[PDB]
């Protein structure tokens, strides 16, 4: 993927995270678990709803379109009507299949970027209070209980509150 | 030996696949089908109005009143017109129907009409016989004729020059049809019309045509060496149509006061009428869909998805599905 996260340095997805597209797995002394990041999931849902609805809006509505009849001395006109019908059909088939191919490629890159942005957001909160151990995981240099975990998940992690304990463990 | 938080993404058991430019058949967690391929296999009303089923008849037979089409006489309004592969009863006395395809095109925007007696049988032709029939237009085994036309023949050995007119006070367009008989030999000509050099003239304010019989012995068709050509014209509100003949005129008896509509048309269909209502009718069935595309049929009545040749149009909404 273009942004290196999905099927990249985060090798796989989580069947255990059932309630959003992107999120967190935590492990501390109180235990372990999955939580979806509600905000990044919802932003992506807003974007893709709008993308689907754009395709819908741009196609509009096909009004009544029926065959036409020509007598035996109207062959040229018959063939011209058929050339018109076939021509338009070629073009709309082409536009439809291509629009979907190209938008599918962009939709997957979009998710890849969202996951990457989420990772960088956490990394930026934690600074040197945690170690990047790859596969998208951080190893805290301090005890991070459920309340601390939640503060990471919702963007209020208190870096100075734990810097000293972290510096010592990082030695 | 340390607490961890990891960033990750959703996986599930979806087997949905989509195509992309760089890669085909990517399995994704969620997706949405954009291509409608489902129809109810029936003919339906459009906005509560039933279509006009010609059945074994075609437009020609319907509007001339081919006796096989008698069940269509009372029908006055429709949402669309359905011909079938067996729509074979048209002209029953052989001949040419002039500008027939134009006439069908005109009926495609008609949504209802009024069948009315433009030239009543018992009072328009006091000096002519209004009784000609033919075995080519049999009904129930007896020779008969179109329910909307009238064969005028000699009465007591003379075919006096006739001149009748009608004035369109219907306040709508009036479709008028008539016919021109061409006997196969001079004997039949004189026997039916008593004037071997006959002619017919039809004139409105914007229509002007004159007809001359062409008498010759032609290959028999429905057991007739004679011919009958059929003609029509639209009479504008307030305009006057005038017929004038000393022979060979197949006169109008019934005509149609038309009312125009939008989104009608003629289709050919195998399918059976049903007690259903639809916004979108194809010849194969009715579509009930919000999807933007369909590969069901290029011919559509109503408000339909766009026809495409595609077998598959699936848009990914979720992610690459990578269950671990
Ligand atoms: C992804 O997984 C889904 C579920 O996961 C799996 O389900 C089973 C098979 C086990 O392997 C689990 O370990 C695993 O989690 C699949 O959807 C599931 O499909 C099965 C069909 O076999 C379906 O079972 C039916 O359930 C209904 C409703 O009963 C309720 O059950 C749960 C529990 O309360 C509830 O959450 C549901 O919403 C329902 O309210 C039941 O009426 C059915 O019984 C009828 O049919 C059986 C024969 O199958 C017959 O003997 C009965 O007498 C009766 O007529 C039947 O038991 C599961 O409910 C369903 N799971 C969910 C959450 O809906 C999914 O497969 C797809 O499932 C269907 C939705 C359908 O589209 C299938 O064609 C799909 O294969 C799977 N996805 C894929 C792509 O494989
Ligand atoms: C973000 O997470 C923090 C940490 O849990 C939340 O702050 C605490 O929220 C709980 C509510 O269950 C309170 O009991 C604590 O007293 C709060 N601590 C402080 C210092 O306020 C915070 O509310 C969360 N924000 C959102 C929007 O969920
Ligand atoms: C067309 O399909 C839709 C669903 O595929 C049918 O849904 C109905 O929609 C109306 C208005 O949105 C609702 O009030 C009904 O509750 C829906 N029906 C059901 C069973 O939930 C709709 O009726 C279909 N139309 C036809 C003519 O078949
Ligand atoms: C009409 O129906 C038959 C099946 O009864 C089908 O095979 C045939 O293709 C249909 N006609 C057309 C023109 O599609």
């Amino acid at each position: 993927g273009l942004f290196g996260a999905i099927a990249g340095f985060i090798e796989g997805g989580w069947t255990g995270m059932i309630d959003g597209w992107y999120g967190y797995h935590h492990q501390n002394e109180q235990g372990s678990g999955y939580a979806a990041d509600q905000k990044s999931t919802q932003n992506a849902i807003n974007g893709i709803t709008n993308k689907v609805n754009t395709v819908i809006e741009k196609m509009n509505i096909q009004f009544t379109a029926v065959g036409k009849e020509f007598n035996k001395l109207e062959k040229r006109m018959e063939n011209l009507n058929k050339k018109v019908d076939d021509g338009f059909l070629d073009i709309w088939t082409y536009n439809a299949e291509l629009l979907v191919l190209l938008e599918n490629e962009r939709t997957l890159d979009f998710h890849d970027s969202n996951v990457k942005n989420l990772y960088e957001k956490v990394k930026s909160q934690l600074k040197n209070n945690a170690k990047e151990i790859g596969n998208g995981c951080f190893e805290f240099y301090h005890k991070c209980d459920n309340e601390c975990m939640e503060s990471v998940r919702n963007g209020t992690y208190d870096y100075p509150k734990y810097s000293e304990e972290s510096k010592l463990n990082r030695e | 030996p340390g607490d961890t938080i990891c960033i990750g993404y959703h996986a599930n058991n979806s087997t949905d696949t989509v195509d992309t430019v760089l890669e085909k058949n990517v399995t994704v967690t969620h997706s949405v089908n954009l291509l409608e391929d489902s129809h109810n296999g029936k003919l339906c009303r459009l906005k509560g109005i039933a279509p006009l089923q010609l059945g074994k008849c075609n437009i020609a037979g319907w509007l001339l009143g081919n006796p096989e089409c008698d069940p269509l006489l009372p029908v006055r309004s429709w949402s669309y017109i359905v011909e079938t592969p067996n729509s074979e009863n048209g002209i029953c006395y052989p001949g040419d129907f002039i500008d027939y395809e134009e006439l069908r095109e005109q009926l495609s925007s008609v949504s209802s009409f009024e069948r009315f007696e433009i030239f009543p049988k018992e009072s328009s032709w006091p000096n002519h016989n209004t009784n000609g029939v033919t075995a080519a237009c049999s009904h129930e085994g007896k020779s008969s004729f179109y329910r909307n036309l009238l064969w005028l023949t000699e009465k007591e050995g003379s075919y006096p020059k006739l001149k009748n007119s009608y004035v369109n006070k219907k306040g709508k367009e009036v479709l008028v049809l008539w016919g021109i008989h061409h006997p196969p030999n001079s004997k039949e000509q004189q026997n039916l019309y008593q004037n071997e050099n006959a002619y017919v003239s039809v004139v409105t304010s914007n229509y002007n045509r004159r007809f001359t019989p062409e008498i010759a012995e032609r290959p028999k068709v429905r057991d007739q060496a004679g011919r009958m050509n059929y003609y029509w014209t639209l009479l504008k509100p307030g305009d006057t149509i005038i017929f004038e003949a000393n022979g060979n005129l197949i006169a109008p008896m019934y005509a149609f006061a038309l009312s125009r509509g939008f989104g009608s048309g003629i289709i050919t269909s195998n399918a059976s009428m049903h007690e259903c209502n639809t916004k979108c009718q194809t010849p194969l069935g009715a579509i009930n869909s919000s999807l933007p595309y369909q590969n069901i049929h290029p011919v559509t009545i109503g408000e339909c998805p766009k026809y495409v040749r595609s077998a598959k149009l699936r848009m990914v909404t979720g992610l690459r599905n990578i269950p671990s």
